[PDB]
């Protein structure tokens, strides 16, 4: 895979391919896409893969 | 392209690109010769016996007109990187020699001027730096060539003096040629530690009071200060002064921590009031008992001690600042006592008369010493009929103490007029063609800048500089290199051992260094970065 | 009990495991060398203790002003020498230190280092088997820990704090990563914690 | 004010997936307008 | 017009994807190289860059110039981040490693435009940058001459070529002698802390003083200072952390007074702890107390009267620095003084370098710091010039523990490339376009140190091809002679670890820029 | 000092650098047009008239451009039309590439 440049709402450049880490920094508000996302949650907690 | 890609999106490297700026080419070369030109010719105008002033008004509205270019050049608003470069020069030789204020501008300004052409002959920016490197070395080993001197500070002072009358001519005190030659001689040789050739600047004072003449400009062998006596009754003259130097009030002494006494019982708030009244008596009764009847402190006193003042015939001031007090007790031989109770008579000072001064309608009260004992302190009294002249004496009286200063550093000396700077040219100029393998047009560019200053200085005394170099050039070659210079008067002939023109020999090799440094880190330039409007 | 430890320097081929713990800070002192490394840690600030209620000094004579200083001093200097006598090397504290408490740490040649982080004042005591004490310095027998070797050392322009265990090497684990940009040097720690929790 | 240097001024471009499936969605919306107006059993539409 | 759902997903986020965002990355650092492009080489050009305050610097140091560029382009700011750590690592890798770092994307810049996945190159960037760290180690040169003047003419030759491309024309054996020497001053930790340099404003270059012991600045006085005459032929130093005021208190205490007898007393004493503590630090020899705290008008006359010399507010840097210049230490306390905490120098005079009054510490043997003095005529001119002393003490410092050495200029670049071209005509298949590129962007050295000041770059390069190609490989540009030279029997000699951490950075560089196919800016920005 | 032109003047590697962009943002037009395997496009006015078509001639005269150095390539697919009649892609795919 490739890897994103993502700057978050306090204007820091994070710059990986993992997942677990770009998803907390996009700010999604959409009602319903809010639940997959924070699914993933779990699956860190529970084994850190994933 | 910057904000418009091939692809039609935005391109942005830098925060607020659109307002940004940059030209390299020859162009940041071309723009920072050209602006030099523009701090040149600002200060050609003010070289020379015929120098013309300058009207300086400052932010406030204050106005003063001066000579000194260290006061021209400080007071600009000129927003240019480079130019403001120019004043550092200015100040670097403010503060090794004092004397160049005017020269190492023209010369640097010479230096950028002739070096236009080099750069439109296609030679490199960096190769004409360094070609200056190769002729500057030739003119300075040829300036320590001619060289001499007889002065040797103890009685024949007589090139001192005129040292001082060199410097002084081209100022505004003129109607006191003479007279502040004299006094700045006086005022460093009785200061002056001949056995290292250090020179304290605090040992010097300089003093002024509006008012009277130039004329009336004086050295004062002592100190003067702001006289007010406590008691108005006081008598104001002392014959035979013993000073008492003290940093204590004149009041019952306290505590510094905190203290709050507790008062309960009668016997203890009228014991109390008995007890202070001693403490007054025995401050003063320990002045007395030293032979001292002269009290000078940096505190004040109370109304009680005024009393005891008058009654005892012990005159004494107030208020007196810290480095007053620290003079004082210098000039008079004394130390500063801390306390009343650490009075003794082996502390004291010793001068000898004590007056104050009253300047017409005014109430200045200004302190006179006549007599001292060994002081190593002078103060120097600036009169004058306007507050502007007042200043300027101050700068001329200045001028003339530092270039005593530099011949007792270095007691080696060249002849001025613009000869020591045609031979440097002349001598440049026969080594310019051994051998010219890529720098001969460098090194001849530097020759023609040296001549910047016998130029100046021939259209500043009303001389065609081309009438007047040819003649000089010449004679210097025709015979043996006199020290022929150039003049306004002619004074009979242009010699200048005849006509005295004496400069020193460290202020001219600072002169040539200073000004080639500050060349060469604005020539290796090719790129500004400033910054625009803030939105 | 395995840390991260991320120093700008040269490429991944430089980063290592140290069997110990680093810090980034300095010691404030002159006893950076250390080789018996007895580590006495405490949470009291270095600098004497007061009261919790108010405090304030009441002097009625002279003779109490002119010698109420000295108490002062004799009182650090017993306090430090109660655990120079028991072979302290090296003393932890999260507070300041006085200027006579470095007056003294140098007297009795112990080392100070100041850890402001209640963690690493934490993962310090359980590194090297040390109780922190929140008390003035007693003479503690048993309390102190045991290092092999500290030290401080320059790396990546940083100078760092090293406790170093060779024996007692089985305590806590400190991955060094270093890199040419924080961008490199923070991805690979993920995938240092992707081992971790794998493992 | 010195204006960026560009060509086209104030044009738009889209291309790639973004067309591709988004031209579809377009037709897939206006084809429902009508959907009712089929069979036996259609609606009356008030426009 | 298509992102436009009735709820939306995130808030207003910008995001591109694809080729033209690899290359705008790419663009984005090919620009951002343009700060440093005429810096390279004897014969670069300075740069002057003004602040939001107003004030200029000038320089031409990599280190210096990227920092101050506003640069805000996530992808241009990664050939600063790696400036950051050469600054530290190396050095001299500063210009060098930006301009081949942003060649390295030029060279593969017309293929990702078209296919050829970044997959393979990063792959390929891994395998010409292992190739070409290992030709390094094979061909440097070290010394077995250690203790001799072989040595000393070996750090002095790493000096002279430290000081290039610097604000020095004829001064490098003026400087170069006395960094080298200042270096070996110190202890075997070779900690810079113990080098201080100090700009005095007034004289030349060649004016400049390298001074074994300290100085300081000589900070605000009180009346009485202009007493305490400073000729000292064999003075003894006391550093204290005392406080010599009469208004020193606990702060936290009150002196409760109930009669006149205590009243007294309580004054009396104030004055007599003062006076205490003066008459500890007296019976010393200490001619010179110095002290980081105030030391006030009582004790200024009190050691005019004893003919004792004192300073205090002296700054903790140059007390520390005192302490291992003089061999002495700082004690705090005056209860405990003796002759065996005091320092020790054979002069001390207080000078009038540049007009402002300096105190100047020399003579002592076990002098394990050293300042060096700066003079020139102006704030920036010295400001530059301090750093050109920065840099060559570092090269000097690391030459003096690793000895290895190789050519300098773009002739070690040049072999660089002669071996990974002879690696990729031995690989068949995709690879020959890959390791090639790597190898060519290598020439943007000996390139630029030609475009910077002429030499006929086009013919000149070609020199070096047709000469490394057939002959030995430490030939490189001269600056005298517009034509070749033997870098290696000219002594023009740069440190190995110079190009192996150049070719480390530059090639991680690469794989961060090639890497990425997506940016995501959050619209949150006030 | 400068020039008292009322304009504006950029010499140097300004306009070497710019003409290569602009030539290349119209090569960028047709590249994607090339063959069978490429792709048509449409064209939308500002008023709402829609053309659709893939030939280079009739993209480049509809589309409009401002950079000197871009109608010099849109000239070009005009000559094409008129001498030959047909083959209008390779002409400006090919000369941009010349530039760069």
């Amino acid at each position: 895979g490739m890897n994103k440049m993502v700057i978050n709402h306090l204007e820091k450049l994070f710059v990986t391919n993992d997942a677990a880490t770009i998803l907390r920094e996009l700010e999604v508000q959409h009602p319903a896409a809010k639940m997959i996302v924070m699914a993933s949650h779990m699956q860190e907690q529970e084994v850190g893969d994933g | 392209t910057l904000a418009f890609d091939e692809y039609g999106r935005p391109f942005l490297i830098i925060k607020d690109q659109d307002r940004k700026s940059r030209l390299m080419g020859l162009e940041a070369l071309k723009s920072h010769i050209m602006a030099a030109k523009a701090v040149a010719n600002t200060m050609r105008t003010s070289l020379g016996p015929n120098g013309l002033d300058k009207m300086m008004v400052d932010k406030d509205g204050d106005v003063t007109v001066t000579n000194d270019g260290a006061t021209i050049l400080s007071m600009m608003d000129v927003d240019h990187q480079i130019a403001k470069l120019m004043v550092e020069l200015s100040k670097s030789q403010d503060d090794e020699i004092g004397d160049g204020t005017t020269g190492v501008v023209v010369l640097a300004g010479a230096l950028l001027e002739e070096a236009e052409q080099l750069l439109d002959r296609g030679i490199h920016p960096i190769r004409i730096a360094d070609g200056y490197e190769q002729a500057a070395r030739v003119a300075i080993e040829h300036l320590d060539k001619i060289s001499d001197s007889v002065l040797v500070d103890i009685k024949d002072t007589e090139p001192l003096i005129q040292t001082a009358k060199t410097t002084l001519g081209s100022k505004v005190v003129n109607s006191c040629h003479r007279q502040m030659a004299e006094i700045a001689v006086n005022a460093v040789l009785t200061v002056a530690d001949m056995e290292r050739r250090d020179v304290d600047f605090e040992l010097i004072k300089v003093e002024g009071k509006v008012g009277g003449r130039l004329e009336d400009t004086k050295l004062i062998k002592g100190v003067i200060v702001d006289k007010d006596f406590s008691h108005p009754q006081m008598p104001k003259k002392v014959e035979d002064a013993k000073i008492a130097i003290l940093t204590c009030p004149f009041e019952p002494p306290k505590p510094k921590t905190k203290h709050k006494l507790d008062v309960t019982s009668v016997e203890d708030y009228k014991a109390l009031q008995k007890y202070e009244k001693e403490k007054f008596e025995e401050m003063i009764q320990q002045i007395k008992e030293t032979g001292a009847n002269l009290a000078i402190c940096q505190w004040g006193f109370d109304d009680e001690a005024n009393h005891l003042l008058l009654q005892n015939n012990l005159p004494a001031v107030r208020w007196v600042g810290g480095p007053e007090i620290e003079l004082i007790a210098i000039a008079t031989g004394g130390r500063i006592v801390p306390r009343f109770s650490e009075l003794t008579a082996e502390k004291l000072g010793f001068a000898g008369l004590v007056q104050e001064i009253s300047f017409g309608t005014t109430k200045d009260k200004m302190l006179v010493i006549e007599q001292c004992k060994n002081s190593r302190a002078v103060t120097i009294f600036i009169r004058g009929g306007n507050k502007m002249i007042i200043e300027e004496a101050k700068r001329s009286l200045h001028d003339a103490l530092c270039v005593i200063r530099n011949l007792i550093r270095d007691n080696r000396v060249v002849y001025g007029g613009g000869a020591a700077e045609i031979s440097c040219a002349l001598a440049v100029s026969q080594e310019a063609d051994k051998c010219p393998t890529l720098e001969q047009y460098a090194m001849r560019a530097f020759a023609d800048a040296l001549e910047v200053i016998p130029m100046a200085l021939s259209e500043n005394s009303g001389m065609n500089p081309i009438q007047t170099m040819t003649e000089v050039r010449a004679r210097q070659v025709k015979e043996m290199n006199p020290a022929l210079g150039i003049d306004c008067l002619h004074k009979g002939t242009n010699d200048m051992k005849q006509q005295h023109v004496i400069e020193t020999l460290i202020g001219k090799k600072q002169q040539i260094s200073l000004a080639t440094q500050m060349v060469r880190m604005i020539l290796k330039i090719d790129d500004i970065r400033k910054p625009g409007e803030s939105e | 009990n395995i840390r991260v430890c991320k120093i700008l320097g040269s490429g991944i081929s430089s980063s290592s495991v140290l069997h110990g713990m680093v810090f980034k800070k300095e010691t404030e002192g002159d006893v950076t060398s250390v080789k018996d490394a007895k580590i006495a840690v405490y949470s009291c600030p270095f600098d004497g203790m007061i009261t919790e209620t108010k405090g304030t000094v009441l002097i009625k004579t002279a003779e109490e002003l002119m010698n109420f200083s000295k108490g002062e001093e004799n009182l650090m200097d017993a306090q430090v020498k109660a655990i120079a006598d028991t072979g302290a090397n090296v003393v932890v504290t999260g507070g300041k230190v006085a200027d006579m408490a470095l007056h003294y740490a140098n007297k009795y040649n112990i080392m100070l280092v100041r850890l402001n982080s209640k963690w690493d004042l934490r993962r310090l005591c359980k590194t090297v088997g040390a109780t922190a004490l929140p008390r003035l310095t007693p003479p503690v027998l048993e309390e102190m820990g045991h290092c092999d070797s500290v030290y401080l050392s320059e790396v990546g322009d940083t100078q760092v704090v090293v406790f170093k265990h060779e024996k007692e090497d089985g305590a806590i684990s400190t991955i060094v990563l270093r890199g040419s940009t924080d961008n490199l040097m923070d991805d690979i720690e993920r995938a240092v914690d992707d081992g971790v929790n794998t493992f | 004010h010195r204006p960026v240097l560009v060509l086209s001024q104030n044009t738009k471009r889209e291309s790639g997936r973004k067309v591709q499936s988004g031209n579809i969605n377009a037709a897939k919306t206006i084809a429902d307008i009508i959907r009712t107006c089929l069979g036996p059993k259609s609606m009356m539409k008030m426009l | 017009m298509m992102p436009t759902p009735v709820i939306l997903l995130k808030e207003g986020t910008d995001s591109s994807q694809g080729i033209p965002q690899l290359v705008s990355n790419i663009s984005a650092c090919q620009v951002i190289a343009e700060a440093v492009r005429t810096t390279l080489g004897p014969r670069g050009m300075d740069k002057l860059i003004v602040d939001g305050r107003g004030k200029a610097t000038i320089s031409n140091d990599g280190a210096t110039i990227l920092k101050l560029l506003d640069v805000v382009h996530p992808a241009a700011k990664t050939l600063v981040d790696i400036a950051k750590s050469q600054d530290a690592e190396v050095g001299d890798g500063t210009t060098s490693v930006t301009l081949l770092a942003a060649e390295f994307l030029k060279q593969v810049k017309p293929y990702v435009e078209e296919g050829l996945h970044p997959q393979i190159i990063i792959r390929a960037f891994r395998t010409a940058t292992q190739l070409a760290v290992n030709k390094i180690k094979e061909i440097a040169v070290t010394v077995k001459k250690a203790d001799k003047v072989e040595q000393r003419k070996l750090l002095e030759k790493c000096a002279m070529t430290a000081l290039s491309s610097k604000l020095i024309s004829q001064q490098k054996a003026f400087f170069a002698k006395m960094v080298v020497d200042a270096v070996m001053m110190l202890d075997d930790l070779l900690q810079l802390k113990m080098i201080g340099i100090k700009k005095v404003q007034g004289g030349a270059l060649e004016d400049s003083q390298l001074v074994a012991g300290v100085a300081f600045k000589k900070t605000f006085s009180y009346a009485g200072f202009e007493m305490q005459p400073k000729k000292y032929h064999n003075p003894k130093i006391a550093l204290l952390n005392v406080e010599l005021e009469l208004k020193a208190e606990k702060d936290n205490a009150e002196i409760r007074v109930h009669t006149v007898e205590d009243y007294q007393a309580i004054v009396d004493a104030e004055w007599n702890i003062l006076y205490d503590k003066l008459e500890k630090i007296h019976h010393s020899g200490a001619k010179v107390v110095s002290s980081k705290l105030p030391i006030g008008d009582v004790a200024t006359q009190y050691f005019a009267d004893r003919d004792m010399f004192c300073a205090g507010r002296v700054p903790e840097e140059d007390l520390k620095r005192t302490m291992m210049a003089c061999g002495g230490s700082i004690q705090t306390s005056v209860n405990a003084l003796s002759a065996d905490v005091l320092g020790r120098c054979q002069v001390f005079e207080e000078t009038q370098i540049g007009g402002e009054r300096y105190n100047f510490f020399t003579g002592c043997p076990k002098a394990k710091t050293c300042t060096f003095i700066l003079r020139g005529g102006a704030e920036q001119f010295m400001e530059e010039t301090e750093r050109s002393l920065h840099d060559a003490i570092m090269i000097v410092r690391r030459a003096i523990k690793n000895d290895s050495v190789v050519a300098g200029g773009g002739a070690i670049e040049m072999e660089l490339s002669k071996y990974l071209r002879d690696y990729s005509r031995t690989i068949p298949g995709k690879q020959q376009l890959l390791i090639g590129a790597y190898a060519k962007a290598l020439e943007i050295i000996p390139r630029q140190l030609c475009d910077n000041a002429g030499f006929d770059a086009t013919n000149i390069l070609n020199k070096l091809r047709a000469r490394h190609a057939q002959g030995g490989t430490w030939y490189g540009v001269d600056i005298n002679n517009e034509d070749i030279a033997d870098n290696f029997e000219a002594f023009v000699w740069e440190p190995a670890m110079v190009r192996i951490n150049a070719l480390t950075a530059a090639s991680e560089a690469a794989c961060l820029i090639v890497s990425v196919d997506e940016t995501i800016k959050n619209p949150r920005s006030t | 000092g400068p020039l008292s032109v009322f304009g504006d003047r950029s010499t140097g590697e300004t306009i070497r650098s710019q003409n290569v962009m602009a030539a290349a943002s119209i090569a960028n037009i047709v590249k994607s047009s090339l063959g069978p395997v490429g792709l048509d496009k449409m064209l939308v006015d500002d008023i709402g008239d829609v053309t659709i078509t893939n030939d280079g001639a009739t993209i480049l005269k509809l589309l409009e451009v401002e950079h000197p150095a871009a109608k010099v390539l849109c000239e070009l697919a005009d000559l094409q039309d008129k001498e030959v009649g047909d083959g209008t892609t390779s002409v400006v795919i090919i000369a941009a590439e010349l530039l760069k």
